[PDB]
């Protein structure tokens, strides 16, 4: 958030926090899981061959 | 024109691909539809070179 884009005339800066929002992880809103009609994260366990 | 000019032009006028989607974030508005946008900056015939 404090990466600086432009250094200003005054001596201040233009940091990334005020052209953009910085979000840790979160995400995959491209999918969603359910369990009996309730929000839930489905973890899939899988067996190694052999 | 020098050879390096031709090198430099063939290099970054025959580029690659960009892809995206419209309707990725679930926020903006209730479009029933989701499409996928693509830019192709790659040549595919001698006439484009």
């Amino acid at each position: 958030e404090n990466i600086i884009l432009r250094t200003n005339n005054d001596g201040s800066f233009l940091r990334l926090k005020d052209v953009a929002d910085v979000e840790i992880g979160s995400q995959q809103y491209s999918s969603q899981g359910r369990l009996n009609g309730n929000d839930a994260v489905p973890i899939m366990i899988n067996l190694q061959s052999g | 024109i020098t050879a390096t000019d031709v090198i430099s032009a063939v290099n970054d006028q025959n580029a690659q691909y960009a892809t995206g989607k419209i309707g990725e974030e679930p926020v903006t508005q209730k479009s029933p539809y989701v499409y996928s946008i693509t830019m192709q900056g790659r040549l595919q015939n001698p006439s484009e070179f």
